[PDB]
C-alpha cells in the first residue's frame, strides 16, 4: 500500500485593490489534514483532520510562518508573470504550485515533484530526477535558468526525498486508525426500465476510501465498453468516495451482466449480478 | 510539513 | 485558458424519505477558480451551505464540494445552481435519488 503527501497551494491576484486572494491545503493520500485561506481571520494554518491536533504549538507557529512565506512567493509570482506575459494590471491572474512526495509499500522514497502552473498551463515542473526542469515557453525558460545558476533542484531534492518522507511516516503513525485502514466499497445494482424493450443496469460503490477504484462491465464473461456510462469519483462529504457505472441492456437479458469492483480494500476483486 | 525554502519564478 | 465546470448532485448517504441526510453538490474540472454554487430546495436557494477549501487536479482544474443538511422527502424538488465565467446562464443540475 503506497502512500503520498501533498500541498496545492493557489493565489489568485485581485486587481483594483490588495493583495492575492491565497489558499493552501495539504493532504496525506485522499485525506485532507491542513488549510490556510488569506480571506479567513485566523491567519494560521488551521488543522483539517483529528490526528494532525496532536501536533504542539511549536508546529503551528512553524506551519504559519512558512505558509506566509508561500503567499509572498506566490504575490512576487504574479507581479514577475504579468511583465514576463507582458499583461495589463486590469486582469485577474492565477498561480498554482503543487508539491510533495509518495513513498511505496515500505513507507520508503518512491517519488517527489514540484510543479507550477500560471493561469491554469503548465510553467515550470522539477524533473523525475529531481535535478532538471521542465520549462512550458520562453518565460519559464527564464525561470530555469534563474534556478540552475541558484541550485534550487538540490535544495528541493533535500525536502523531497528526506523531510516531506519524515513528515508522512510520522503523519501515517500519528493517524493510522484512519490513514492505515482501508474503507471496501459496499457495493449494490440498482434496475431501472427505460422502455418495454430496454433496461438500465447501475452498479453503485459507496463509502470507500482510497478514492482508487475500477468498475467494470463485462457480458457473458467478456469486457463491455459500448453502452455503458460511469460517473467520475465524487467525495460523499465523510471522507469516503462514491462512485458508479450503468450498462444500458435489452429486457430479460439482465443476468448475461455482470459489475467488477476492484478496490484496495478488498483481498479479491468482486463481482455483482441482477 | 510544508517546504521552508520558496523560490521567486 | 476556460475550462466549464462538471457537475454532480447527490446524496452523502443512501436516501430515504424522512432520514436526516447530506445534499452535495460536486463542481471539478473548471478554470479559473472564481465560481458561484448554490442549493436549491424548490428552487428557493438553502441559506447554510458550506464548501470544501479549493483544490486542483493533476491538470490544475479545480474541484469543490458544495454541501448541505437535508431531509429528502417524495415532493420536495432538490438541486444545484451553478455559475462560472464560461457559463452564459447559470446552470441547473436536479438531484435524483437514481441519476
Amino acid at each position: 500500500g503506497s502512500h503520498s503527501m501533498r500541498y496545492f497551494f493557489t493565489s489568485v491576484s485581485r486587481p483594483g485593490r490588495g493583495e492575492p486572494r491565497f489558499i493552501a491545503v495539504g493532504y496525506v493520500d485522499d485525506t485532507q489534514f491542513v488549510r490556510f485561506d488569506s480571506d479567513a481571520a485566523s491567519q494560521r494554518m488551521e488543522p483539517r483532520a483529528p490526528w494532525i491536533e496532536q501536533e504542539g504549538p511549536e508546529y503551528w507557529d512553524g506551519e504559519t510562518r512558512k505558509v506566509k512565506a508561500h503567499s509572498q512567493t506566490h504575490r512576487v509570482d504574479l507581479g514577475t508573470l504579468r511583465g514576463y506575459y507582458n499583461q495589463s494590471e486590469a486582469g485577474s491572474h492565477t498561480v498554482q504550485r503543487m508539491y510533495g512526495c509518495d513513498v511505496g509499500s515500505d513507507w520508503r522514497f518512491l517519488r517527489g515533484y514540484h510543479q507550477y502552473a500560471y493561469d491554469g498551463k503548465d510553467y515550470i515542473a522539477l524533473k523525475e530526477d529531481l535535478r532538471s526542469w521542465t520549462a512550458a515557453d520562453m518565460a519559464a525558460q527564464t525561470t530555469k535558468h534563474k534556478w540552475e545558476a541558484a541550485h534550487v533542484a538540490e535544495q528541493l531534492r533535500a525536502y523531497l526525498e528526506g523531510t516531506c518522507v519524515e513528515w508522512l511516516r510520522r503523519y501515517l503513525e500519528n493517524g493510522k486508525e484512519t490513514l492505515q485502514r482501508t474503507d471496501a466499497p459496499k457495493t449494490h445494482m440498482t434496475h431501472h426500465a427505460v422502455s418495454d424493450h430496454e433496461a438500465t443496469l447501475r452498479c453503485w460503490a459507496l463509502s470507500f476510501y482510497p478514492a482508487e477504484i475500477t468498475l467494470t462491465w463485462q457480458r457473458d464473461g467478456e469486457d463491455q465498453t459500448q453502452d455503458t456510462e460511469l460517473v467520475e469519483t465524487r467525495p460523499a462529504g465523510d471522507g469516503t468516495f462514491q462512485k458508479w457505472v450503468a450498462v444500458v441492456v435489452p429486457s430479460g437479458q439482465e443476468q448475461r451482466y455482470t459489475c467488477h469492483v476492484q478496490h484496495e480494500g478488498l483481498p479479491k476483486p468482486l463481482t455483482l449480478r441482477w | 510539513g510544508i517546504l521552508g525554502l520558496v523560490f521567486t519564478l | 485558458i476556460q475550462r466549464t465546470p462538471k457537475i454532480q448532485v447527490y446524496s452523502r448517504h443512501p436516501a430515504e424519505n424522512g432520514k436526516s441526510n447530506f445534499l452535495n453538490c460536486y463542481v471539478s474540472g473548471f478554470h479559473p477558480s472564481d465560481i458561484e454554487v448554490d442549493l436549491l430546495k424548490n428552487g428557493e436557494r438553502i441559506e447554510k451551505v458550506e464548501h470544501s477549501d479549493l483544490s486542483f487536479s493533476k491538470d490544475w482544474s479545480f474541484y469543490l464540494l458544495y454541501y448541505t443538511e437535508f431531509t429528502p422527502t417524495e415532493k420536495d424538488e432538490y438541486a444545484c445552481r451553478v455559475n462560472h465565467v464560461t457559463l452564459s446562464q447559470p446552470k441547473i443540475v436536479k438531484w435524483d435519488r437514481d441519476m
